[PDB]
DNA sequence: TCCGATCGGTACCGGACATGTAAAGAGCAGACCACCGACAAGT
């Protein structure tokens, strides 16, 4: 619906101030709650 | 400003020898980048510092 | 790593815009590491492979389209047993409606998601088709699946 | 940027009947409203967060409780 | 054709002045200097 292209536009925004940029960018990736860590 | 270049320059340097991933990488390049700018021209773009 | 100069760059006019012929704000996201831009396409080989390209694009759509033909048939078996089950022992009207329109609302998120997936893939296959130099890949997922 | 002060309005949980029935005394305000081209709560809630904050992606209860905190606490 | 952003500029002589926070600690090693023992060859 519009949420979704709310949240495309959003993650397509210049984002000109790089400490944003940044956090967007961390933002991307998940977590590892438990397991994942010790498999990695 | 010199100091604020080199040393983005350095740690440029040794995330390279390590082998950071690309998202380090990036980011410690468009600091550079802006550190240069900063040094050049203050407050063309950005905040100044 | 080398930096572009800011007196060339951040000007009125932009001196790199109009050598490059490229935008200010295409510049800025450049630069700044924002978006890739291509900076050359090797035409000839994507003309010389093209059909196989384009028949191993067709070959990933049947194959999607099989799959969500197999969730379909596997939504319909599941059904059918909800349909045997209520057969077996008596129930009310407002849980067998409810169960309908769940699988509605199942079978049709099924349908929009492999739409989504088709409209992706015909999104990445005329972006390749339409791929040229001095080109703004904004999209990150888009470029690294490229 | 400017944004219609319909869209704030509905933000704040007034409905169309609300403002019709509340500013029904002028025609600027039904003009606006008329080319708002933009209906319900969440959507505008949403393009307000969008508008003030770019770049963050929007949810149900981020954009209140930066409202919230801007005006109300 | 119209208009929201962005960049350029805005007198002179005299004078005046100087930063305000720290979440730590330990183990091991390297370089340099003030105090020293021997030992044979030149003085």
């Amino acid at each position: 619906e519009a949420l979704r292209q709310a949240r495309k536009d959003a993650e397509l925004t210049a984002s000109a101030d790089s400490v944003r940029a940044y956090l967007k960018q961390i933002g991307k990736v998940a977590l590892l709650n438990a397991e994942e860590e010790v498999e990695l | 400003l010199y100091r604020r270049v080199i040393n983005r320059n350095n740690r440029l340097k040794r995330l390279i020898d390590l082998g950071a991933p690309e998202i380090i990488v990036n980011n410690e390049k468009r600091m550079l980048q802006e550190s240069v700018d900063a040094l050049f021209d203050n407050g063309r773009r950005g905040r100044p510092v | 790593a080398p930096v572009t100069h800011i007196w060339y760059f951040k000007g009125v006019p932009s001196r790199l815009g109009y050598l490059l012929d490229l935008a200010p704000k295409d510049l800025e996201k450049i630069i700044y590491f924002a978006a890739y831009v291509i900076t050359s396409v090797d035409d000839e080989m994507r003309h010389n492979e093209l059909s196989t390209l384009e028949a191993e694009m067709a070959v990933e759509k049947k194959a999607v389209e099989d799959q969500r033909d197999a969730d379909l048939e596997a939504r319909a078996q599941k059904l059918e047993a909800d349909l045997a089950e209520l057969e077996a022992e008596g129930a009310k009207s407002d849980v067998r409606r409810k169960v309908r329109d769940s699988g509605e609302r199942e079978m049709r998120q099924l349908r929009d998601r492999a739409q989504r997936e088709l409209d992706r893939l015909d999104e990445i296959w005329n972006t390749f088709t339409k791929l040229a130099p001095k080109q703004l890949i904004v999209d990150e997922v888009l470029y690294r699946e490229l | 940027r400017r944004q219609p002060v319909t869209v704030l309005l509905k933000a704040l949980g007034w409905t169309n009947e609300q403002i019709v029935e509340r500013f029904g005394f002028s025609e600027i305000m039904m003009g606006t409203l008329e080319k708002d081209t933009t209906s319900g709560t969440d959507e505008a809630l949403l393009d307000i967060y969008r508008k003030l904050r770019p770049g963050e992606p929007p949810t149900k209860e981020s954009a209140q409780t930066l409202l919230e905190n801007l005006f109300f606490k």
